[PDB]
RNA sequence: GAGAACAGAAAUCUCCAGUAGAACAAAAGGGUAAAAGCCCCCUUGAUUUUGAUUUUCAGUGUGAAUACAAACCAUGAAAGU
């Protein structure tokens, strides 16, 4: 971090060091999924019209 | 009964900080002339009243001075509370509320010749009986009946003065301990007053009701297709609930018999010119 | 019903009999204070109409509760806790009344 | 338990938008600005970029050449202090801040075992945080070691409750207000009962007040001001023993009482009544005042919490000669004592006609204000520690915060659930603790109208809590016979 | 018992309806249902909101509303039709009382058990279990 | 010293998993393998995009709780903390969802004739005889007072209460795998 | 394996050791070791409370189950579990 005063009371300035490890991958060759697969990996769990919620609950109901 | 830890348990806790945030809360719940609340929330109300009242009342004067100490046989008192001033005040604070007695007895006396028939020694007739109908036993035997018994209330109103029909009154009682129920105005014999004023009313009518306009009679109505789009939504909103009623208030002689009818688009109800 | 107005007739009578201190005349108004404190006044009979319109608040619950009666035993159980129940008032009201 | 209503499917998409930097730009318009000191003057026009408050600071500190920091507010309808550029000349409004911090308690050190009753009253050392007495519903007190938690010196002696104690604001002598008659005076070093027990009251010990520091010659130890139930008021001596007088003025019991800061008494009764009383008048009435509908409870100064501390800062570093004692308690007085050029100290007092009535007595007979809007009653009132505002705390489950100037509203310290017992202040006149009758303290502060943190961690019921003077350390006393210290 | 039977009919000749004949929690909104298909009755007088409420501590007896009816014994009907006998453990709103938990999250409910037999009284007194 | 830092493409966040992603143009030889100069270009690239980031995370809202010891499941007062939103990069998911629902047999009656379910109240009977509770099974159970009790009251008869229980055991055992088949 | 009278192939007691042919709820490619083994200490469990699936004739702001989560609860000095 760094309390950098044109950021005022919020922003500061950020300035990194290397850490590591320095790394450098060469791409070989690659499987890839059946897309039947690929949408039974990204399926949502699953778990209203005229109707909200206010704060405090209260379950309203809009006319039209 | 068994004995058991729960029943010495904890039941319906509260989480801290969402106090504030519902003692917030209460501010910024803006009115919908287009919505009608279906559950409640249940939520401690009494801990999130408390609006920062300003004139924090009287003093209970019993506990200085009771009642004996104050005046009798006992009557330990002796000089007034607060024994006030000064004698030029006095007779400035005073000089006033001379005045404003008599301004009294020269205002009240337009209001009466309810002296003057003691000395002529005659006194007014009865009351009518028919003014008193109803304002009956069983006749609001029928009202708390069929407002519990309903979900939805609409009102009518004569489009004639509707200011005149209002009647309050329940209203209070419904917002107060039927909260869930919905009260909707309506606007029958619109064919009775000029075309611009009926459409003056609602504007003074839908800040705060919905306030159908509709004219009734079964062979050339008007605004029944409104009124019939309008109920589905709340037989559609009350979705769980396998069906619905909507019973019909307001003063006698205004349609409630006939409204039912033009909605039937035959004869159901009994209808008559005469009220009641 | 009958023991209702009974309650309600004897502090009506009270209550139209004292002459009400303010808008009276200024002169007897302020007189009566410096015999009688304003102040015990009005609270005094202020009390007796709140002491009156519970009665008949009573009266009409357990007039309204005892259609509902099934045995004579559950009746009369109702009927003393109505008196009962008029008496904590009445019992309540004791200061006041050696007051007038 | 109960919830928070969700977010909904709606607001879950609108967070995901990026959004938003507070880049505070070029920022490039530029409005002129006025300041204005918040006692009396208006000081001038002029007009820089949009820029933070500590360049402001700096902009003001030339301007009367200081080397003084201080607080800054605006916009004053609505009393809102780039920061306020943003909610629209301007008027700043500025005011000295006794550069200091204390920070906020939020944790416990153990619970403290002892004395097997209930707990009474309890009041730091002004000279160090370590040291702290209690009165407890046993015969006896009790000093603690704060920083052991640890009894020193149980404390034998009286034969009722101790009812109310006090600390000598040198920080020599320790009184002890009994539910029987008895008063004993007490070293903290050596725990021993100074004397015989100073005795001539007929009914039970109600507050307990010192002569203050700046008023007492150099060579002296101070006196005492001892107001009992019996409606009588004896000023004693700590030296001979023996009081100076009894005063019999007020009729029934007298609630409180407070030595004035020119050389005054005041005493709250349940006559209905304040009095003032004059020391140099060889104890006596000098001025009667007459505003409440029923009776008083806990009047305050405005000065007090400086003519309680006695000459120490919130270090709490020991002068060495008692007149550099007498220039010190005199300076920090005076520091407090005319913020207007003006040695008018106010005063305060609270009834249970849901009322508060704001007093300069030595300049008037009449109340300036008239603070209203408790449901239930009032107990416990004190001023700021700068003397600036004037906090209500009530049976109505509510604390109200007031003006000190002219005892206007400010807001009301929601949250409580029982009915308030007592307050006190932190020394940098920003935090504000609470007992109720409920189990928790809660803390708030003044600044943000806002509770910082609940605590919980008592047993039972909460008689009396009090503040460190240097701002470290919380005691605190209940039913529940356990002390418990709390701090940051 | 607890049932007066409800003939209907021109020739009241089909009873088929029941009307409970003591004190009841009902709930808030409620909106009775229609006639042609109820077949119990909880009438409006016998439909107590706000119990009169006493601690056994600290001597206090508060009048408060009533939340819900969890336990009541001689039957496990009742408990779904809110009947309040003698005996009925029912639950409170306790927010005037101010109960703190540990944790500082003050608790605003409470099982109560009633005492009296609210038809022989018109009032429901009940005892708050600690 | 400076702190606000302009791109050619406007970076798209994404706050729910933390990320950051530059789409601008990569040069080649700054990006030389051989180039000694190639850290710089690696960190003020970095630092740069890190310091937009904070930027956006910085603009959030946040929490207060004004809760104290003991916070169980909480934060400290002193502690604020910053609302995220969703993780809208959609990953993949590691197994699939677990629906493996069946009508049991048993829901199939209990939808024919509506028997409701239970109110699922407790455990404890009570007994007479004494004047105790002493619950239905798990000790001292209601089940086995039979075959521990005294006497008969007209081979032995206990082992055969031991025997047909045995069987309604397993009769659930046995109806465990036909529902399990379908 | 080397030891200790009664006491022997087998009773208990010491030292060396078994990467464990510890028993592992499982069955296993594998691993737990100041253990998931052995012993001791402290204690409920079928708690409450509302948005997803159901079923209702007083459709019954849920009335209950069921799904989820949260408050709690148990223990530990604690991290935690
Ligand atoms: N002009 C006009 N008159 C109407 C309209 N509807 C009803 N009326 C008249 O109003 C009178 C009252 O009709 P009812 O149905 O008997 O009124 P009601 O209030 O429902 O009758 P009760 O409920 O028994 O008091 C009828 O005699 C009609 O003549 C309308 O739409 N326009
Ligand atoms: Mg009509």
């Amino acid at each position: 971090s760094y309390k950098s005063d044109q950021g005022g009371k919020r922003l500061p300035r950020i300035e990194l060091v290397e850490i590591g490890p320095r790394l450098d991958f060469k791409i070989g060759r690659i499987h890839t999924p059946s897309p039947d697969m690929v949408t039974e990996a990204h399926k949502k769990p699953k778990q209203k019209k005229n109707v909200e919620l206010d704060i405090m609950g209260d379950k309203l109901g809009r006319i039209h | 009964v068994q004995p058991d830890r729960r029943w010495f348990g904890n039941t319906r806790v509260i989480s801290q900080d969402a106090l504030q945030h519902f003692r917030s809360a209460l501010g910024e719940t803006q009115k919908d002339t287009y919505q009608v609340l279906l559950r409640r929330n249940k939520l401690p109300m009494s801990l999130l009243e408390e609006k920062d009242a300003d004139e924090s009342p009287k003093a209970r004067i019993l506990d200085t001075e009771s009642y004996a100490d104050a005046f009798g046989p006992k009557a330990q008192r002796k000089r007034p509370r607060l024994a006030a001033s000064n004698l030029e005040d006095l007779v400035k604070a005073t000089n006033e509320d001379i005045t404003k007695y008599e301004e009294k007895q020269v205002l009240d006396a337009t209001l009466g010749g309810n002296q003057e028939d003691k000395e002529n020694g005659w006194t007014s007739a009865a009351k009518e009986a028919i003014f008193s109908k109803g304002q009956s036993k069983r006749i609001w035997n029928e009202l708390y009946k069929v407002i519990d018994s309903s979900d939805v209330v609409i009102h009518v109103l004569d489009a004639r003065d509707p200011l005149g029909t209002r009647c309050k009154s329940v209203e209070e009682y419904m917002k107060k301990e039927t909260p869930h129920k919905h009260l909707i105005y309506v606007l029958n014999k619109c064919d009775l007053v000029p075309t611009w004023v009926a459409a003056a009313w609602v504007k003074h009518l839908s800040k705060e009701r919905p306030t159908l306009a509709f004219h009734a009679s079964i062979t050339n109505s008007f605004g029944k297709g409104s009124l019939i789009q309008l109920l589905r939504q709340f037989s559609q909103l009350h979705t769980d609930r396998k069906q619905i009623s909507v019973g019909f208030i307001g003063y006698p002689n205004t349609g409630k018999s006939s409204i039912i009818n033009t909605l039937r688009k035959k004869k159901v109800c009994q209808v008559a010119p005469i009220p009641g | 019903k009958y023991t209702g107005e009974g309650f309600v007739e004897k502090f009506e009578d009270i209550l139209k009999g004292f002459p009400n201190i303010n808008d009276v005349h200024p002169f007897h108004r302020d007189l009566m204070d410096t015999l009688y404190e304003k102040n015990h006044y009005k609270i005094s009979l202020a009390a007796i109409s709140r002491a009156k319109s519970l009665v008949e608040q009573v009266a009409r619950d357990y007039v309204r509760l005892l259609k509902f009666g099934q045995s004579l035993f559950q009746c009369k159980q109702l009927k003393r806790a109505a008196l009962g129940r008029m008496a904590t008032i009445v019992k309540k009201l004791r200061d006041p009344l050696a007051y007038l | 338990s109960t919830l928070i209503p969700p977010p909904s499917k709606k607001q879950k998409k609108e967070a995901q938008l990026p959004r938003e930097v507070a880049i505070i730009p070029k920022d490039l318009p530029n409005v002129s600005i006025k300041f204005q000191a918040l006692d009396t003057g208006d000081n001038a026009l002029r007009v820089p970029g949009a820029i933070s408050e500590k360049q402001l600071e700096e902009l003001l500190n030339q301007l009367n050449g200081t080397s003084v920091p201080y607080t800054f507010s605006c916009t004053i309808k609505a009393s809102d202090p780039y920061s306020s550029l943003i909610k629209p000349q301007i008027t700043l409004l500025y005011t000295p801040r006794a550069v200091f911090k204390v920070k906020p308690v939020t944790r416990s050190s153990s619970a403290i075992a002892g004395h097997g009753s209930t707990i009474l009253c309890s009041a730091f050392a002004p000279h160090t945080s370590s040291r702290m007495v209690t009165g407890a519903g046993d015969n006896t007190a009790r000093i603690w070691d704060c920083d052991t938690q640890t009894p020193m010196h149980t404390l034998k002696g009286h034969y009722n409750w101790v009812l109310c104690v006090s600390w000598s604001p040198d920080g020599e002598v320790i009184a002890t207000g009994s539910m029987d008659n008895t008063i004993r005076l007490w070293d903290p070093k050596s725990g021993q009962c100074l004397g015989d027990a100073l005795r001539g009251h007929s009914k039970w010990i109600t507050s307990l007040s010192w002569e203050p520091i700046h008023l007492v010659k150099p060579g002296s130890k101070p006196r005492l001001a001892s107001s009992s139930k019996d409606g009588t008021i004896k000023i004693w001596d700590t030296v001979s023993r023996v009081c100076q007088y009894t005063m019999s003025g007020h009729t029934n019991s007298v609630s409180c009482v407070k030595w004035g800061g020119q050389g005054l008494l005041y005493s709250g009764s349940h006559d209905r009544t304040v009095r003032v009383w004059d020391i140099n008048s060889q104890g006596r009435c000098i001025n009667i005042l007459k505003s409440h509908a029923h009776w008083v409870n806990h009047l305050s100064l405005s000065t007090d919490y400086a003519l309680r501390i006695g000459a120490f800062d919130h270090t709490g570093k020991k002068p060495s000669t008692p007149e550099e004692a007498q220039k010190k308690a005199l300076e920090n007085y005076e520091k407090i004592c005319k913020k207007n050029g003006n040695s008018e100290e106010m005063m305060v007092t609270a009834s249970d006609d849901y009322t508060m009535f704001l007093w300069n007595p030595l300049k008037s007979t009449k109340p300036i204000a008239r603070m209203t809007g408790h449901q239930k009653l009032v107990n416990h009132v004190a001023f700021s520690p700068d003397g600036r505002y004037i906090v209500s705390a009530s049976f109505d489950n509510s604390i109200k915060l007031w003006d000190g100037r002219d005892g206007k509203f400010i807001s009301t310290f929601r949250g409580h659930v029982a009915s308030v017992y007592q307050v006190a202040w932190s020394s940098d006149c920003r935090l504000l603790v609470s007992c109720s009758k409920d189990t928790t303290l809660k803390v708030w502060d003044v600044r943000t109208r806002k509770l910082s943190v609940d605590l919980p961690g008592h047993k039972d019921e909460v008689y009396t809590v009090d503040w460190s003077v240097d701002g470290k350390r919380v005691c605190s006393g209940g039913k529940d016979k356990m002390v418990r210290l709390w701090t940051h | 018992e607890m049932f007066k039977v409800i003939k209907t009919g021109k020739s009241r000749s089909k009873s088929w309806k029941r009307m409970i004949t003591k004190h009841t929690f009902v709930g808030e909104g409620f909106t009775r249902r229609p006639v042609k298909m109820e077949r119990i009755i909880r009438p409006s007088a016998l439909r107590q909101k706000k119990a009169n409420v006493t601690h056994p501590e600290l001597g206090v007896t508060v009048f408060l509303p009533i939340l819900a009816v969890k336990k009541n014994p001689q039957s496990p009907m009742y408990t779904q039709l809110g009947v309040l006998t003698k005996g009925t453990i029912i639950e409170v709103n306790v927010s005037e009382l101010g109960m703190v938990t540990a944790g500082g999250k003050v608790v605003w409910g409470k099982y109560a058990q009633v005492t009296n037999e609210p038809d022989r009284d018109g009032c429901v007194n009940a005892v708050l279990l600690v | 010293l400076p702190v606000t830092v302009e791109k050619p493409i406007p970076v798209v966040y994404d706050l729910g998993n933390l990320a950051a992603f530059d789409s601008n143009v990569l040069d080649k030889n700054d990006l030389d393998s051989s180039n000694a100069r190639r850290e710089e270009k690696i960190k003020s690239l970095t630092r740069d995009n890190v310091q937009l980031l904070i930027n956006q995370l910085l603009s959030l809202p946040m929490k207060t709780t004004t809760e104290s010891v003991g916070g169980t499941g909480g934060q400290s007062s002193v502690m604020t903390l910053l609302q995220l939103p969703d993780p809208t990069t959609d990953l993949p998911r590691e197994k699939p969802l677990p629906k493996a629902k069946a009508m049991t047999k048993w829901e199939k009656f209990a939808a024919k004739k509506g028997i409701k379910p239970k109110e699922r109240a407790g455990k404890m009977i009570y007994d007479e005889a004494s004047g105790e509770w002493v619950p239905k099974w798990g000790y001292k159970g209601a089940n086995k007072k039979l075959d521990d009790q005294w006497l008969v009251e007209v081979i032995d008869p206990r082992t055969l209460n031991r025997a047909e229980r045995k069987r309604l055991v397993k009769k659930n055992e046995k109806q465990q795998r036909r529902n399990m088949k379908n």
